[PDB]
């Protein structure tokens, strides 16, 4: 949702996930990325314990 | 430079996991920090 309101598409691959669209991407939409992306592995963490 | 993205990364990846434990473990702070390099270490030389 942040991300097709910020106009970039999210193109996940299950657990990999990047963005595709026009210009560089905002310093808090990056962010908030990799906030996700290791939010998600880390629940894996979690999941394995 | 990349290198040390491999490490400046993985502290702000190690950082988020060690929160809880470091809350919940104050008196193993001496123990835990000792990970936190170690594992850093596996993120900067690939030393296993």
């Amino acid at each position: 949702r942040e991300a097709q309101e910020a106009g970039f598409a999210l193109s996940t691959n299950g657990e990999r996930l990047e963005l595709t669209g026009p210009g560089p991407v905002p310093a808090e939409l990056s962010a908030r990325l990799e906030e996700v992306t290791l939010g998600s592995l880390a629940a894996s963490a979690e999941l394995e314990v | 430079a990349l290198r040390r993205l491999r490490r400046d990364w993985a502290l702000h990846y190690l950082n988020n996991r060690f929160e809880p434990l470091f809350q919940r473990f104050p008196q193993a702070r001496a123990y835990l920090e000792a990970l936190r390099a170690r594992l850093a270490r596996y993120a900067e030389t690939g030393e296993p």
